[PDB]
DNA sequence: CCTGCATCAGAGCCCAAAA
DNA sequence: TATAATGGGAGTCTGATGCAGG
RNA sequence: GGGG
């Protein structure tokens, strides 16, 4: 019933989302080279503001403690920017917001290959929450401009994240 | 299509972007003298002048006629060679006798002209400098006009340009994947948003900005809250921003 | 206020008990 | 790592108590 | 399924 809740992706509608979520990564990419900071530090604060409040957390791998005295230290500098270096923050933004919206409306993908695998030594949600893991992966590395559809290349990552499952757990 | 919440409307996916490019030219035309209406300046739709009979504007050069037809009203162009000789204006109430292309002599008739004639809805009349000859009057118009283009945006193609912006030459309307099927405004002109894919009506208020902006998108405001522009734009509602 | 009505947690001991 | 693929399959009888209902 |  919940994914139900969020329609499917037009093809101009997919590819808009897609094409947000790529320029955001550039935009991630040159923030850091202008800001001197990491890339990975800026995606996870432009990517906080974005979900809000509710999630906040230490992420593996990241310097600091990511806590809101952090996160408002480190987005200061970022809105502190001038007029041309700062279009670049926008662009962040709304990349992350595309990529929420891109894998939500996926979801049911994820279920009709799942459905297959069942039998296995998984139980059908465990199989959909690993499936869903490939489906962030495929949004991640998703390159548009190929011309294919998302559904296409989703499907080589989503199997492929089912079948390790199986095998590890 | 009926709407079924009160809100912003918003387009989605225009399919046909419509470009009124601005031309300003100086165009002439002849009329009799008992018959035209005295003023420094038309505005569109004005009546220029009004014949008893009909008059038979004549080619004051030798030349192959360019025309170029706008929705109502018309463009004459002669050229010998391709150097432009003459440019005439044809207002409504003017009837072509002659086709593109077709080679006209110094004194035959170009167009007939019936009753009362007046400005074109979309063309203008700037500056009008006038001299009297014999019997006629000839206009020197100063004249300024918008012709529009229609171009096609493909599903994988986004339109990057906002309904009623300005292009010099050179700027990009909409993008594509490759180098080709791009559209780059060929000169000056104004744009219009036309067959959106469908249309998104939400429940928000616009806050237009002309300088920097100092809050991000998915930040969430109170009314109060200072947007964009120094403090000068500033919230009303309780809601999330979208830049 | 009172009564249907469900959801739950009970239902003997010891031995072979040949999987 | 790239045709496109977008919503699942399946099984008695007793007494005590805390609950939405004429 | 079997013993008291
Ligand atoms: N609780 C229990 N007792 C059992 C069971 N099976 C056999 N018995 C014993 O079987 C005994 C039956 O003994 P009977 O031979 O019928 O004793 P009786 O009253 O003298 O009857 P008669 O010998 O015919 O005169 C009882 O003492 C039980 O303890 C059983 O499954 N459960």
């Amino acid at each position: 019933h919940e994914i139900g809740q969020v329609p499917l992706l037009t093809l101009e509608e997919e590819v808009e989302l897609a094409r947000k979520v790529e320029e955001g990564m550039e935009a991630i990419k040159k923030l850091s080279e202008i800001t001197g900071l990491d890339p990975d530090l800026i995606r996870e604060v432009v990517r906080a503001k974005i979900l809000g409040s509710a999630r906040v957390r230490h992420i593996p791998g990241l310097k600091e403690t990511l806590d809101p005295k952090t996160v408002e230290e480190i987005d200061q500098k970022l809105k502190s920017l001038p007029k041309e270096h700062k279009r670049y923050l926008h662009i962040a933004r709304e990349g992350e917001a595309a990529r929420q919206h891109l894998i939500e409306a996926n979801l049911r993908l994820v279920v009709s290959i799942a459905k297959k695998y069942t039998g296995r030594g998984l139980s059908f949600l465990d199989l959909i929450q690993e499936g869903n893991q490939g489906l962030i992966r495929a949004v991640e590395k998703f390159e548009y401009k190929r011309r294919f559809k998302f559904s296409t290349y989703a499907t080589w990552w989503i199997r492929q994240a089912i079948n390790r499952a199986i095998a590890d757990q | 299509v009926v709407s079924r919440l009160d809100g912003v409307a918003l387009y989605r996916f225009p399919r046909r972007v419509r470009v009124e490019y601005v031309k300003k030219e100086r165009a002439g035309l002849r009329l009799p003298l008992a018959a035209w209406v005295e003023k420094e300046a038309y505005k569109p739709g004005e009546i220029l002048a009004e014949l008893p009979e009909p008059y038979l504007f004549r080619a004051e050069e030798e030349g192959v006629v360019e025309l170029k037809e706008l929705e109502e009203g018309a463009f004459l162009v002669l050229r010998r060679e391709d150097e432009p000789v003459a440019t005439y204006f044809l207002p409504v109430g003017m009837t072509p006798l002659v086709v593109h292309g077709e080679i006209v002599e110094k004194g035959q008739p170009l167009a007939e002209a019936k009753g009362l004639l007046r400005m074109p809805r979309q063309v203008r009349a700037a500056q009008v400098e006038a001299e009297e000859e014999g019997e006629t009057v000839y206009l020197t118009l100063f004249l300024e006009w918008t012709e529009p283009k229609d171009y096609r945006v493909q599903p994988h193609m986004n339109v990057v340009v906002p309904e009623g912006a300005r292009v010099e030459a050179g700027d990009k309307i909409v993008a594509a994947i490759d180098p080709e099927e791009e559209v780059i405004a060929e000169a000056e002109g104004v744009v219009h948003l036309h067959e959106p894919a469908s249309i998104l009506v939400v429940k928000a208020r616009v806050y237009p900005f002309e300088d920097d902006v100092e809050v991000s998108t998915g930040d969430r405001v109170a009314p109060g809250d200072v947007l964009a522009d120094g403090g000068k734009v500033k919230s009303d509602v309780y809601g999330r921003v979208e830049v």
